[PDB]
C-alpha cells in the first residue's frame, strides 16, 4: 500500500479486547477455513443452543513462559487451555456438548541482535504418546489435561518404572513430535515460524475440527498448540540468554448445547 | 441356462481387483458426511507442502533436533561445500523421510521438478550471500564452487526476505526414475557454497543456522504403487 | 473439473531476466510454501505434458486389499479339558501395520468395506485319517449381541447377525459393508476420553483409556468349522483382507517414523533412532 | 441401466470404452469408480489470510 | 434403451 | 487404410518385350531392393489374388503364451537348518529361449503384457499321508518394496503390491499388466552402461555390466504356500506364461542364429558353426 | 443369480486364446509412445528385404565369410553349372538361414514369388554374359546349360548396373507349400550358368566373385504359426 | 458358451443375501389376502406405543 | 423385461441406478425388492373414537 | 456399449459378425482385436534419397 | 426396448 | 442404445 | 430392438 | 439397435 498498510502490521479486535502487532508475518486460516457456527443441515442436538458471543469470544491471556537454551518445547490443548476462562470456562462445564474454533496468538520479541525460531503447529486430535513400556494408552485424565500452564517435550524418552504405582502421564519425545512421527513432517499441519529476525508474533485462526459436528468439550480435545525452537536461542554472548513466550487465545463462534448443572472435574 | 464357459482367471482374487460384492448389511441407515476442513483429494497435494530436511545426519547429531540444523559462521571465505546431497529423493538418507520422500516410498517411480527453499535463522545484524546448486548427474560431483558453479544455481543474498528457494528443474533420459538407488536414473547433486561470506557486527553471535525445505512442483507424479520399506512388523 | 487423469501443466518456454520481480526470494515464516516453477529461476523450454497424477488419488492410493487378521479354528473332538476351537475377533485395522500406516496419513475417513477370506487349512498330525471338505461359519457379532461360548451353542443361529457359509476349496469369500460409523467419518485419532473423571465421585470410577472412544467400536467375527468333527484333526486358518472403497479422507498428518506400540500412538523404548548415519557434506 | 464409459488407452494395439451395470440395491456393494477428481492444495501449500503474489516481497 | 444406457 | 487381412496384388497378364527398359538390371550397392514382380521378367496371366498377410501380422506373430519360468516352492515344515521353501523369480523374458528369439528379431517393443499362471502339486515321499486343498500366494515385489525373507513375514500383508491368491485345481490365473517403461519403449538392446567411470574417482567405483541398464527393471515375483505344512510334503511348480498384447516394434534385426549364452548377446566357445555342409553344384 | 450351464472348453487354458483379464496396476500412469523411426507391422516386410546367400556350404568354407563367395573365372567356356539349388525356401541350407528362410520357419505354409538378385564383384574391366535359370519341378533337375535353359531364365549381361535380378513366379499345383524338404510340394531347381565366359585384359585378376540375395515379392505369403527348429535349449 | 470369470464370492452363503432361487411349487394356487386389521409397516410403529415401566426392580 | 432403479447412496467416492431381471414365471422367485412403504402409527397410537388435539385437554 | 465387427469368412456352411464389451476400465485388460494395418516396405527395401524406377538404370 | 425397461 | 453399439 | 423383444 | 439385431 502507496498509502501505509502492510503485512506486518496488525490489528485484530475480540469483544473487549484489542491486539496489536508491529512485526506479523501474515496471518494464518487453517485448512483455508474460518470458524463459524453450526449450520442446520448438519446440526444434531435438538435444543437451542446457548451462545456466549462477546462474554466468551475475548482474548484470554495464559501465563507466559520462559524460552532458554535449554528448552526443548511446549504444548498445549484446546479446549482445555482455556478451561479456566472467564465466561468461556462456565459455559463449557454447564453444557454436554460445546464447539469452537479460536484465534491464536503467540507472543516472542527479541532484538535485532538475538537469533533463534520457533515452530508453532497447530495439531487436529493431537494425541500424545505415554511414559510406559509395560502398558498402552494409560496417561491419566489428569496428566492429559494441564489446563493452562500446558506441557512440555522432552529431548528424551525414559520410560516410568515403578509399576507399582504408576506416574501415568505422556512423555513427549521432541523430534518425534510426542506422537511417533518426525517433526520436520509436521509442517503439513496448519502453522507458522517465529523467526526472530523477521516477525515476533504467530498468528493462527483454527476452525472447529472433528468428526462430529459437535462433542464433550471436558472429554475430548480438538486441537493441540505445540511450540517447538526450530533453531536455538542464542543472543550476542551470553551463556543463559533468556525471552518470554506469551500466548493469548480467544474462542471464536463458540456453542453449546445440553445444559445441566456444572461439572465439577476431579483434576488432581 | 444360459450357455457359458469359465476363462483363466476364475476363482481367483487379486487383491487389485475391482468388482461388486453382496451387502451384508442391507438398507443400513448411513450417517452423512458433514463438511469437514482439510480435505485430502490426491497424495501428490502433501508432496508439495515444504517439510524440513534433516541434512546433518552425522552420528551425534542424527535422531535428535540438531539433524535439521546446519551450522554456519562468521569465518572467512572459503570455496567448500556448506553440505552435500544426491538427488534420490526417495533413497538419500536425508530426504527418504521427508514427507516427499515418505510418499515416494509407496511408489515405484517418480518425476518432475523439486524445490529446496532455505530459511535463515541467524539475527538481523547477520548480512551473506551464499550460492546454492544443482548439478546435472554424469561428471564429478562437485567439491569446490568453481565446479558447483557451472551448473543450475541460486545466488541468495541474505535479507528482509528471510528464505531462499531453489528450483531442481527436471531433466533426466528416462521419462521416470526409480524410487531407489541406481546409476541409470541417477539425478545429481545439490551443494551449498559460501558465495562471500556471512558478516556480523560486534556484540553479535558469529555462529547461526539455516533450516532447508523440500517440496515437489506442480509437474510431479508418481507411479507403481507399493509397499514401503520404511514401517515392517517382525513377528 | 479437473480429473485425477487430467495430464499435468505444460512447461512454458522462458527467456532472459533482469527485473524486480523476485520469485527466488520469500519468507517461510508466514506458513506457506513458495509455489515456483522451474520457469521462475531457470531458462525453459516448451514441453507438451504427458503426465498425470491418475495413481495417486486417494482411491488409488487405498485400492488395494491388505491383511488385517489371521483366524485360527480347528475341528477335533470337543473333550472335558479342552474343546473344539472357533475362533473370535475383534475387527480393526491396527492388528497390523501396513494399512494401519497408509490410513494413518490422515485424521479422518469415510469409506465403504471390502472384506475378502481366503481360507486355508491342513492336517495336523502324522496320521493317515482323513478328512471331508469343511464348511465355516463366518458371523458378524455386532457390541450388544450374544457371543457365542461353543463352536456349537444357539447363537450361531444367526436370525438376525449377517453369516457366511464359505464352502473349502471355492473361490474366496467377500462380502461388502457401508459406512457404519456413528460419526460422520471414522476417527484415525481421538484425543480425548470416554469418561469424565467426577471429583464428587471415587477415582476408581472417573478412569478410562487415554485416546479410546468406544469400548467395544464395531463388535465381532466369529468363525467356526460347521462340520462334527473326524478322528483326523485338521487346522484352518482365515485370513481377512481388507480394501477401502469409495473412500474420502481429511487432516493429513505426518507418516509413522518409529515402531508402532500398541493401538495408540505410544512407543517404545529403543525403537526410537529411524534414521542412520550420514554425513553433512557427503553425497 | 448400462453406464458406458471411455478408457484413457495407454499401449495401443476412435475412443474406447467399457460398460458397467449395478447388480445390486445398496450402493456400498457398487465398485469404484476410479473416476476421481482433484484439487488445488492452496487450503495445505498456502493457507494465508493474504493472497500471495510469488513474483512480490512474501513480506512487505 | 435411450436414457436406460448413461454415457461419460 | 490397407489392413492385415486384405487380399494381396493380382497378377496382371503381361505379353512380349522388345524395349529399352531393363526391370532385370539393377544396382544394389544403393542400399535398395530390386521392386520386381514375375510380370517384369516372364510372361503372365492374369490372376485374381486371395491369399492374405493376416497371420504374419506383429499381433498375430506374439498372440500366444509362452513359458518364462518354473518356479518351485513347496509345503514342509521349517526346521532349525532348513525352512519351509517359498520361491523368488526376477521377472524377466530371458530365462527361457523362445520368446526371447521372437522380440529380439526387433531393437525396441511396446506391450500390455497377459501373464497366465499354471500350478501343479505332487507327492515328494513314498508316505501315504494327505494334504488338503492348496491355496497359492503370488506376490509382484516391485523394486524398492521389502523383499521377503521367510514364507511367513510380515511383507506378504501386501498391502500395496498386488497379489493372487490361487485356489489349487481351479482355472490357471491370469492378470494383464499395461506397458509399465520409464522408457518411451522397451529396449531388447542397449548398447552402453548405466556408469561414466571418472578419472577423478576410483576405477571400482566407475564400473558396471555392459549392455545393462537398471540393475533391477521391474521387480520379482515371490510365491508361497499360504497353508500351513501338513506331515507329509507337497511340491508344488509354477509355471508362468507371458503374452505380449497390443504390440508394437521397431528396428528389425537379424535373427539370433546361435545359442544364447546369458542375458546378452554373447556366444560361447563350441557353438559357433550352425550351418552344415552343402555342395555349391549340389542340389 | 441368472440360470447358466458350462459348456466344454470350461476353466481350460489355450495358449492361443484372446480374453480379457483383470489389471493388477489400475489406473498406472502409462509413459507416452514417441515417433521412433523403423516400425514394422507385418514379418513380411522383413522377408521383402534382400538378404545374402550363403551358396557355398562345403566343408572348409561353411561358418565361414567364405560361404557367401561364388568364385568365377575367366576359364573357357563350360556348360556345366555354377552352383545349384533347390527351391525350398524353409529347408534347403542355402536358404534356411536367410532372413526369409528364418521368417519362414516360424510358419508351416508359404506361398508366392520370390526373387534372386545377383552382384558382380569382379573387376570394371572384367566383361560376361551369365545364364540364370529356374526349372519348375517334375523333371531331372538341370546339369547342363541345354537342359536349363528350357525353363524360366534371364541370360545376364555384366557392365554398369552391377547386379541382375531373376524372378522365381509362384508355379503350384498347391496353393501354399510346406516349410519343409517334401516331394509332394516341391518347388524346382535353381541354377547358374556361363552364356559365354568371363573375360579380362592382362594386368587383371582373372578370377572373382560373386554375391546372391534372396528377397520376397509382394505376393508373397505365410501361414500357421509355429515354433522354430533354428533355436533351443538343451537342458 | 459366452466366455465368464468367477469372481470372489462365488459359490458362498450369505445369510443376508437377496437373489432369485427356483420355484418348488410352479403354478400354485395362492390364496389371496383379505384385509385384516392392525396392519403394521415398520418396527418403529411399535415404539411409538406407550408402555409401562417396571421402576421398581428392588428384591422383593 | 428390464427394471431400473436408484440406489440411495450412502458414502460417495448425479443418481446412481441399479438393474433388475427376473427370471422366473412365478412371483415367489423374485429376490425382494425393499422398496417398502411407511404408514402412520394412528391406529396403534391413537385409536380413539374422537381425533386428539395435543395442545387442548385430553379430557374435557 | 457393445462393439460389433465382421468375421472375414473362411469355409461357409450375407456377412457375420461378432461382439465384444469391455468390462474393464484399464485398456491393458482389453482382449487383442486383431484389427490390424499393414504398410509398405518402402522404408526398409527402398530408403534411398532418390526415388527409384524400376524400369530404368539403378545407376546412372 | 422402450416399455421393455420400466424405471422408478 | 444407437450410439452404445458401434459397429466396424 | 422394438420388434425384437414381444411381450405378452 | 435395430440394425445390431439383424432377424431371420
Ligand atoms: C459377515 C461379515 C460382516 C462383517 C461386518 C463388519 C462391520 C464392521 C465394520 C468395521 C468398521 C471399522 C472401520 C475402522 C476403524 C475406525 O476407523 C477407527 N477405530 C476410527 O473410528
Ligand atoms: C500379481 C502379478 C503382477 C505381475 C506384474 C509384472 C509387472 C512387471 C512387468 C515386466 C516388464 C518386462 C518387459 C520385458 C523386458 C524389457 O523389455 C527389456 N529388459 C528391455 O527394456
Ligand atoms: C439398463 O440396465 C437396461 C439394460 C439392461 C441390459 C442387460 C443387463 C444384463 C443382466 C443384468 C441383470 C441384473 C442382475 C441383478
Ligand atoms: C426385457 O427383459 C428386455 C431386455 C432383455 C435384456 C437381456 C436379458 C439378459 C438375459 C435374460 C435371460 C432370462 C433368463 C430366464
Ligand atoms: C453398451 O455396452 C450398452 C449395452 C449393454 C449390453 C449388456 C452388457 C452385458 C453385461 C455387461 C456388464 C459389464 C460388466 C463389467
Amino acid at each position: 500500500e502507496a498509502c501505509g498498510y502492510s503485512d506486518r502490521v496488525l490489528q485484530l479486535t475480540l469483544g473487549n479486547s484489542t491486539i496489536t502487532t508491529q512485526e506479523a508475518a501474515n496471518s494464518v486460516v487453517a485448512y483455508g477455513r474460518w470458524p463459524e457456527y453450526l449450520r442446520d443441515s448438519e446440526a444434531n442436538p435438538v435444543d437451542q443452543p446457548t451462545e456466549p458471543d462477546v462474554a466468551a469470544c475475548r482474548f484470554y491471556t495464559l501465563d507466559t513462559v520462559s524460552w532458554t537454551k535449554e528448552s526443548r518445547g511446549w504444548w498445549w490443548k484446546l479446549p482445555d487451555a482455556l478451561r479456566d476462562m472467564g465466561l468461556f470456562g462456565q459455559n463449557m462445564y454447564y453444557h454436554y456438548l460445546g464447539r469452537s474454533g479460536y484465534t491464536v496468538h503467540v507472543q516472542c520479541n527479541a532484538s535485532k541482535f538475538h537469533q533463534g525460531a520457533l515452530g508453532v503447529f497447530a495439531v487436529p486430535e493431537m494425541c500424545l504418546a505415554g511414559d510406559s513400556n509395560t502398558t498402552t494408552m494409560h496417561t491419566s485424565y489428569q496428566n492429559a489435561n494441564p489446563g493452562e500452564k500446558g506441557g512440555t517435550f522432552t529431548g528424551t524418552f525414559t520410560p516410568d518404572n515403578n509399576q507399582t504405582s504408576p506416574a501415568r502421564r505422556f512423555c513427549p519425545v521432541d523430534y518425534l513430535l510426542g506422537n511417533g512421527t518426525l517433526l520436520g513432517n509436521a509442517f503439513v499441519f496448519p502453522h507458522q515460524i517465529i523467526n526472530l529476525r523477521t516477525n515476533n508474533c504467530a498468528t493462527l485462526v483454527l476452525p472447529y475440527v472433528n468428526s462430529l459436528s459437535i462433542d464433550s468439550m471436558v472429554k475430548h480435545n480438538n486441537w493441540g498448540i505445540a511450540i517447538l525452537p526450530l533453531a536455538p536461542l542464542n543472543f550476542a554472548s551470553e551463556s543463559s540468554p533468556e525471552i518470554p513466550i506469551t500466548l493469548t487465545i480467544a474462542p471464536m463462534c463458540c456453542e453449546f448445547n445440553g445444559l445441566r448443572n456444572i461439572t465439577l472435574p476431579r483434576l488432581q | 441356462g444360459l450357455p457359458v464357459m469359465n476363462t483363466p482367471g476364475s476363482n481367483q482374487y487379486l487383491t487389485a481387483d475391482n468388482f461388486q460384492s453382496p451387502c451384508a448389511l442391507p438398507e443400513f441407515d448411513v450417517t452423512p458426511p458433514i463438511d469437514i476442513p482439510g480435505e485430502v483429494k490426491n497424495m501428490m497435494e502433501l508432496a508439495e507442502i515444504d517439510t524440513m530436511i534433516p541434512f546433518d545426519l552425522s552420528a551425534t547429531k542424527k535422531n535428535t533436533m540438531e539433524m535439521y540444523r546446519v551450522r554456519l559462521s562468521d569465518k572467512p571465505h572459503t570455496d567448500d561445500p556448506i553440505l552435500c546431497l544426491s538427488l534420490s529423493p526417495a533413497s538419500d538418507p536425508r530426504l527418504s523421510h521427508t514427507m516427499l520422500g515418505e510418499i515416494l516410498n509407496y511408489y515405484t517411480h517418480w518425476a518432475g521438478s523439486l524445490k529446496f527453499t532455505f530459511l535463515f535463522c541467524g539475527s538481523m545484524m547477520a548480512t551473506g550471500k551464499l550460492l546454492v546448486s544443482y548439478a546435472p548427474p554424469g561428471a564429478d560431483p562437485p567439491k569446490k564452487r568453481k565446479e558447483a558453479m557451472l551448473g543450475t544455481h541460486v545466488i541468495w543474498d541474505i535479507g528482509l526476505q528471510s528464505s531462499c528457494t531453489m528450483v531442481v528443474p527436471w531433466i533426466s533420459n528416462t521419462t521416470y526414475r526409480q524410487t531407489i538407488d541406481d546409476s541409470f536414473t541417477e539425478g545429481g547433486y545439490i551443494s551449498v557454497f559460501y558465495q562471500t561470506r556471512i558478516v556480523v557486527p560486534l556484540s553479535t553471535p558469529r555462529e547461526m543456522d539455516i533450516l532447508g525445505f523440500v517440496s515437489a512442483c506442480n509437474d510431479f507424479s508418481v507411479r507403481l504403487l507399493r509397499d514401503t520399506t520404511h514401517i515392517e512388523q517382525k513377528a | 473439473a479437473a480429473t485425477s487423469r487430467d495430464a499435468l501443466p505444460n512447461t512454458e518456454a522462458s527467456g532472459p531476466t533482469h527485473s524486480k520481480e523476485i520469485p527466488a526470494l520469500t519468507a517461510v515464516e508466514t506458513g506457506a510454501t513458495n509455489p515456483l516453477v522451474p520457469s521462475d529461476t531457470v531458462q525453459t523450454r516448451h514441453v507438451v505434458q504427458h503426465r498425470s497424477r491418475s495413481e495417486s488419488s486417494i482411491e488409488s492410493f487405498f485400492a488395494r486389499g491388505a491383511c488385517v487378521t489371521i483366524m485360527t479354528v480347528d475341528n477335533s473332538a470337543s473333550t472335558t479339558n479342552k474343546d473344539k476351537l472357533f475362533a473370535v475377533w475383534k475387527i480393526t485395522y491396527k492388528d497390523t501395520v501396513q494399512l494401519r500406516r497408509k490410513l494413518e496419513f490422515f485424521t479422518y475417513s469415510r469409506f465403504d468395506m471390502e472384506l475378502t477370506f481366503v481360507v486355508t487349512a491342513n492336517f495336523t498330525e502324522t496320521n493317515n485319517g482323513h478328512a471331508l471338505n469343511q464348511v465355516y461359519q463366518i458371523m458378524y457379532v455386532p457390541p450388544g449381541a450374544p457371543v457365542p461360548e461353543k463352536w456349537d451353542d444357539y447363537t450361531w443361529q444367526t436370525s438376525s447377525n449377517p453369516s457366511i457359509f464359505y464352502t473349502y476349496g471355492t473361490a474366496p469369500a467377500r462380502i461388502s459393508v457401508p459406512y457404519v460409523g456413528i460419526s460422520n467419518a471414522y476417527s484415525h485419532f481421538y484425543d480425548g476420553f470416554s469418561k469424565v473423571p467426577l471429583k464428587d465421585q471415587s477415582a476408581a470410577l472417573g478412569d478410562s483409556l487415554y485416546g479410546a472412544a468406544s469400548l467395544n467400536d464395531f463388535g465381532i467375527l466369529a468363525v467356526r468349522v460347521v462340520n462334527d468333527h473326524n478322528p483326523t484333526k485338521v487346522t484352518s486358518k482365515i485370513r481377512v483382507y481388507l480394501k477401502p472403497k469409495h473412500i474420502r479422507v481429511w487432516c493429513p498428518r505426518p507418516p509413522r517414523a518409529v515402531a508402532y506400540y500398541g493401538p495408540g500412538v505410544d512407543y517404545k523404548d529403543g525403537t526410537l533412532t529411524p534414521l542412520s548415519t550420514k554425513d553433512l557434506t557427503t553425497y | 441401466g448400462a453406464q458406458v464409459s471411455s478408457q484413457k488407452v495407454g499401449a495401443h494395439e476412435s475412443t474406447i470404452n467399457y460398460t458397467t451395470i449395478n447388480y445390486y440395491r445398496d450402493s456400498a456393494s457398487n465398485a469404484a469408480s476410479k473416476q476421481d477428481f482433484s484439487q488445488d492444495p492452496s487450503k495445505f501449500t498456502e493457507p494465508i489470510k493474504d493472497v500471495l503474489i510469488k513474483t512480490a516481497p512474501m513480506l512487505n | 434403451a435411450a436414457a436406460a444406457s448413461s454415457s461419460t
